[PDB]
RNA sequence: CGCGGGGUUGAGCAGCCUGGUAGCUCGUCGGGCUCAUAACCCGAAGAUCGUCGGUUCAAAUCCGGCCCCCGCAACCA
RNA sequence: UGCCUGGCGGCCGUAGCGCGGUGGUCCCACCUGACCCCAUGCCGAACUCAGAAGUGAAACGCCGUAGCGCCGAUGGUAGUGUGGGGUCUCCCCAUGCGAGAGUAGGGAACUGCCAGGCA
RNA sequence: UCCUCCUAAAGAGUAACGGAGGAGCACGAAGGUUGGCUAAUCCUGGUCGGACAUCAGGAGGUUAGUGCAAUGGCAUAAGCCAGCUUGACUGCGAGCGUGACGGCGCGAGCAGGUGCGAAAGCAGGUCAUAGUGAUCCGGUGGUUCUGAAUGGAAGGGCCAUC
RNA sequence: CCGACUUACCAACCCGAUGCAAACUGCGAAUACCGGAGAAUGUUAUCACGGGAGACACACGGCGGGUGCUAACGUCCGUC
């Protein structure tokens, strides 16, 4: 509804996404979580995009 | 106005006591928690009830409200 | 601190003898000093909320605890988590200082002076007072005040009657009736 | 305490005009004189002389000077 | 008339009418109208025979309705065919087991309150019969 | 009250030790005096007993209940249970911040041998 | 949005004028030819012998669709 | 009580189109003009936005209930 | 061995409320102070630290009392499985199971593992 | 189409144009962990302040509360605050429950890497049950898996996803 | 102003007694159902896999019930 769909992309360089849905009226900027990137296998930092 | 329903859930005790049980069996399909986990037995996100080691079941009252508990004989 | 000290010496014994206790540890002492303002509207000013703690901690020199609304009451306008009022709770030191000092020069300082009613009592031998306005104690310079302000004392002591919290009170020459 | 939340709290001497030394801690650092306190107040008579006006049948005797 | 001033649901399940009653002893009053039969019992024949109580004695004694409806009854309309939904609640009726003291009075001779019970025994759908008060 | 209220604020950590079938090392901590005692998993009968009231630790002690006199009742039990044979345990807070003398009872306790 | 008219200061006033005024026009005729299918299609559809003669207009409303009007953002 | 509509100052109507602002025409009241009434010019008045509730920082506007009025429908053999 | 106190359980109102009394050598609680280890949406009130001057008032433990809470028969009543019957929108007979409420009454716990003080 | 209660006859299931209410979401905290906390409602005393705002004492005991309807729950709190955080992880999964099938649900434990905590430990979303649609066709990203003579490529497949 | 008085009138919370409920429960059966042990009996009556089907318009009667008017050889469920 109101609440759509937004993916996380790696930033251990692969192309590697976890996929989210956020309120984008209240929350303007992006998501910034530490998340497991199986690729290299270790925790990384998983900024937003699309 | 009216003539809507919801599908049964299917909810009530799957093995009584006595019964022996393996490993990781649900025992009681619950909604609230109406019997709360003893011994040897679990308690899902669903609150369904499952025994954590094969044996036999047993319900017991126990504790200072009167609360229904299910445990697991080691056998 | 002073007023601790004169309890201790002589208030102690007068009481003693009045209700012919055997412990020590039996008479009634005060406990805690809570006074407080229900500033009512901060809904309209929120900043005068914020100018009525001041003048409270102005009055103690305690920074008081902003108290919000309990229940969303339909009355006044109000919802739960609104701030309504400021309180301070002084025990020990601050207490019996600020009990000192009010009892002294804050109470003759009310205009047409009559002495504070004795029937001003909980049942259980605890105080409340009010004061109608603010400006009667000495930590006011008519500057920032554009209320009138004024404040809610509760003396709670350890006194378990009232008849006990009656005498406790008026052996520290309280201004009764 | 909490670490300098509060305002200052210290020892001042506020003084009466009928003086009346007290060692009083407050919280407005300049030395303040005032009217009396309990001390010397009269709270025994300042309420026995508070009635005082009222009453004509005096004042029309005082005007009879015919 | 007698009504529920609330009630928590609209429309009422049929149910059946089995057992005897629970009022069975008179406990208010000293002369009852035990009821003998069984069957539900209307409200308007409770004010039907309840006038016929006060109008017998006529201003004497006060009287207890140990009975009260409380329960819908409904009613499909004419020339409506079956189904389409339940009916429309009408009147309510009070389901009577053998044994309920259904009025009770006092203060009055008990020759008196027999004639005023059995004037009100006319107005109703059920057999009756006179009980008076005992010490138990 | 405080008792009432720190036995409620203790009931959430026992039980889990119960369940899990865990002994446990239980303190008790008073303004005179400090206690500690090994608890079997049925927490029914206890294995072993040391605390400041006792008159083997009290004259060593310049004070009973002080962080000094927990930090030697923690080496009494730690040895005492070793001589026993039990060298894992669970460190049963009983509503006690761990902050103070009972953080030194178990920082003793610990270094001593005990394993928790 | 950004659209690009070509032209200067005052060919652009013209064009994004003229063009708002077609558009609330447009909408002026979309809502009218609505309304009046509307009004039939409310007089119809319950009748018991003519029922399904609001229904080659209940289906042609259903293909007018007045376009999405955004507030101006002027003010 | 089966489907739509509206209840706003004394009368007839906008304002409800995406919450902050109660308005227009006639009418009522007080002056002026006139020999006097009408017309005309000046000034002001009055309304719980049908009534009770809910999100709302605020409601008339959004939502729900209740009443009043105004239109359609309650079929064929 | 005996008594009292503290900790951890078993058991969970026959075990909990209310009223009267009682205990400070040990233990427990209150208690003194607080710059500091720590803390308060403010307040050492709570959490926490250093120690013992006083009390047993409050709390707690213990004892006694039925005013409540609580437990509760026997007999009867209701219901009901199977087989029969009736004037069959309700019941009865044979037989097996047999409540709920209420009545007489019971009743202000019992017990285990350690560690102290005095026996 | 989905969820909750009754009819439903004390295991599960059970129909009607039977009786009553809801859903087509919300949340980077309203998730994880650690530490702490305990309500409604009336009685007395006080400045405005009154039946009801804030304060103090007592009675009460969960009659409060839960983002959202109902039922089952909850004090060890699943209800109320605060610090740090991303387990709202990746690959699997003994064993079960419920389905005519498509499928849906619960899950101890193992391997890799985190979080909170002194530690034992808890964490694979939220107190639980609603918040949702198969296949075909096509889009975006990654991947020598294949590449119609051979080397590439288009196009297929596979994984994530619209 | 104060309420100065008066009420034949209404009246919540509580206390004692008497009732009612499918969507009430501080109580609670008979049956039914799940699991275990044991004899007697029953041409395996049980399960699994495989070849072939038919059937998915049911009707009445007893018991428990919705709807109906506790009307219908009425209508919709459970069990025999
Ligand atoms: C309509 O139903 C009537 C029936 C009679 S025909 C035998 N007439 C039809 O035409
Ligand atoms: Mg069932
Ligand atoms: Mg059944
Ligand atoms: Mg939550
Ligand atoms: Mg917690
Ligand atoms: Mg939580
Ligand atoms: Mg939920
Ligand atoms: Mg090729
Ligand atoms: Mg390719
Ligand atoms: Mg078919
Ligand atoms: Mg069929
Ligand atoms: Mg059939
Ligand atoms: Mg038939
Ligand atoms: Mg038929």
């Amino acid at each position: 509804g109101i609440r759509e769909k937004i993916k996380l992309v790696s930033s251990a360089g692969t192309g590697h996404f976890y996929t989210t849905t956020k309120n984008k009226r209240t929350k303007p900027e992006k998501l910034e979580l530490k998340k497991f990137d199986p690729v290299v296998r270790q925790h990384v930092i998983y900024k937003e995009a699309k | 106005r009216n003539g809507r329903d919801s599908e049964a859930k299917r909810l009530g005790v799957k093995r009584f006591g006595g019964e022996s049980v393996l490993a990781g069996s649900i025992i009681v399909r619950q909604r609230g928690t109406k019997f709360h986990a003893g011994a040897n037995v679990g308690c899902g996100r669903d609150h369904t009830l499952f025994a954590k080691a094969d044996g036999k079941v047993k319900f017991e009252v126990k504790g200072p409200k009167n609360r229904k508990f299910i445990s697991i004989e080691a056998e | 601190a002073k007023l601790h000290d004169y309890y201790k010496d002589e208030v102690v014994k007068k009481l003693m003898t009045e209700f012919n206790y055997n412990s020590v540890m039996q008479v009634p002492r005060v406990e805690k000093i809570t006074l407080n303002m229900g500033v009512g509207e901060a809904i309209a000013d929120k900043k005068l909320l914020d100018n009525a703690a001041a003048d409270l901690a102005a009055i103690s020199g305690q920074k008081p605890l902003i108290t919000k609304a309990r229940k969303s009451v339909a009355g006044f306008k109000i919802r739960q988590g609104y701030p309504i009022g400021c309180k301070v709770t002084l025990r020990g030191e601050r207490m019996w200082e600020f009990f000192e000092r009010l009892i002294t020069i804050a109470v003759p300082r009310i205009r047409d002076f009559r002495g504070l009613s004795a029937k001003s009592f909980d049942g259980r031998g605890n105080y409340s007072m009010g004061v109608r306005e603010q400006i009667i104690f000495p930590e006011i310079d008519y500057d920032k005040v554009d209320r009138v302000r004024g404040l809610d004392i509760t003396i709670t002591t350890t006194a378990k009657s009232d008849e006990e919290g009656r005498a406790l009170l008026a052996a520290f020459d309280f201004p009764f009736r | 305490m909490k670490k300098d939340i509060h305002p200052k709290y210290e020892e001042i001497t506020a003084s009466c005009s009928c003086g009346n030394v007290m060692k009083i801690r407050s919280t407005v650092g300049h030395d303040l004189n005032l009217d009396v306190c309990s001390k010397c107040h009269p709270f025994f008579t300042g309420k026995q002389r508070d009635v005082a006006t009222g009453g004509r049948v005096d004042r029309f005797n005082k005007r009879f000077n015919i | 008339m007698l009504q529920p001033k609330r009630t928590k649901f609209r429309k009422m399940h049929k149910g059946r009418n089995r057992g005897l009653a629970q009022g069975t002893d008179v406990s208010f009053g000293s002369f009852g109208l035990k009821a003998v039969g069984r069957g539900r019992l209307t409200a308007r024949q409770i004010e039907a025979a309840r006038r016929a109580m006060t109008r017998a004695v006529k201003r004497q004694g006060k009287i207890w309705i140990r009975v009260f409806p409380d329960k819908p009854i409904t009613e499909k309309p004419l020339a409506v065919r079956m189904g389409k939904g339940k009916g429309n609640v009408e009147y309510w009726v009070a389901l009577i087991q053998p044994g309920k003291v259904l009025y009770e009075m006092d203060g009055v001779p008990e020759e008196l309150a027999r004639e005023a019970f059995k004037l009100a025994a006319a107005k109703l759908p059920i057999k009756t019969t006179f009980v008076t008060k005992t010490v138990m | 009250d405080k008792k009432s209220a720190r036995i409620r604020r203790a009931t959430r950590a026992r039980r889990k030790l119960q369940e899990l079938g865990a002994t446990r090392l239980v303190v008790h901590r008073t303004p005179r005096h400090i206690y500690a005692q090994v608890i079997a998993p049925n927490g029914s009968e206890v294995l072993v007993a040391a605390s400041t009231v006792e008159k083997a630790i009290a004259e060593q002690l310049k004070y009973t209940g002080n962080k000094d006199a927990a930090a030697a009742v923690g080496k009494a039990v730690a040895e005492r249970a070793l001589e026993k044979g039990i060298k894992d345990v669970s460190f049963d807070r009983s509503g006690f911040q761990y902050h103070g003398r009972v953080q030194a009872l178990a920082d003793a306790a610990r270094e001593a041998g005990l394993q928790f | 949005e950004l659209r690009v008219y070509p032209g200067n200061y005052d060919e652009y006033m013209t064009a994004a004028t003229q063009a708002r005024e077609r558009l609330l026009a447009d909408n002026a005729k979309k809502k009218a030819q609505i309304a009046e299918l509307q009004s039939f299609v409310s007089r119809f559809s319950a009748n018991a012998s003519k029922s399904r003669q609001a229904t080659s207009r209940a289906r042609q409303i259903d293909k007018i669709k007045l376009e999405e009007v955004k507030a101006s953002s002027r003010q």
